[PDB]
């Protein structure tokens, strides 16, 4: 999924906020593994996104 | 994780102007943590000098160069820059660029890595 | 005269009471109650404590 910068901080088990709350929320008990990277070239655009 | 810091900029000035430091980052860490500068003179210890979010929302200078440095982060290059003005003596040193891999900071003694020691002269 | 006796419930109770007493120890921990070492602190390292 896309996501606002600052937000990563909220994808983590007990994390709270908006995404962490309405739209994507992990288990306690997680495991496994999350990749973040920028993407200001491709997903976002001068044109307006 | 595997972090490497390319440092670019220093030379020699003039007491009062104006340089140029530059750090860029690249490999992949644990998290979006902090980064700093470190000073270290010759004959004396390593001390820091400031830190910033990756952010760019909250930023920590040191005592000694408050209202004097600062640093500030790209928007298309992941590159932090700094600026400072009104150079004195004391501020010939080394300078390296470092990386805190925490989210939150809390004291400047744990430091994840270090970089290329960068030497900046000052003198007439 | 009946110092023995007198003893053997001397022991016993002090004993117990010790016991009962160490349960306040902090060993070593933030907080001895259970509701600061949870709601306060994250439980992935509140399960150390």
């Amino acid at each position: 999924f896309v996501i606002r910068g600052d937000e990563v901080r909220q994808i983590a088990p007990g994390q709270t906020g908006n995404i962490a709350d309405y739209n994507y929320k992990l288990p306690d008990d997680f495991t496994g593994c999350v990749i973040a990277w920028n993407s200001n070239k491709l997903d976002s655009k001068v044109s307006g996104n | 994780s595997a972090v490497q810091l390319q440092a670019s900029g220093g030379g020699f000035v003039q007491p009062g102007g104006s340089l140029r430091l530059s750090c860029a980052a690249s490999g992949w860490a644990e998290t979006f943590g902090h980064m700093g500068w470190f000073r270290q003179a010759p004959g004396k210890e390593r001390e820091f000098v400031s830190a910033i979010d990756w952010w760019d929302t909250v930023h920590y200078y040191a005592d000694s160069v408050k209202g004097r440095f600062t640093i500030s982060r790209d928007n298309s290059k992941n590159t932090v820059y700094l600026q400072m003005n009104s150079l004195r003596a004391e501020d010939t040193a080394t300078y390296y660029c470092a990386y805190w891999d925490m989210d939150y900071l809390q004291n400047s003694i744990p430091v994840d890595y270090w970089g290329q020691g960068t030497q900046v002269t000052v003198s007439s | 005269a009946l110092g023995k006796l007198q003893d053997v419930v001397n022991h016993n109770a002090q004993a117990l009471n010790t016991l009962v007493k160490q349960l306040s120890s902090k060993f070593g921990a933030i907080s001895s109650v259970l509701n600061d070492i949870f709601s306060r602190l994250d439980p992935p390292e509140a399960e150390v404590q």
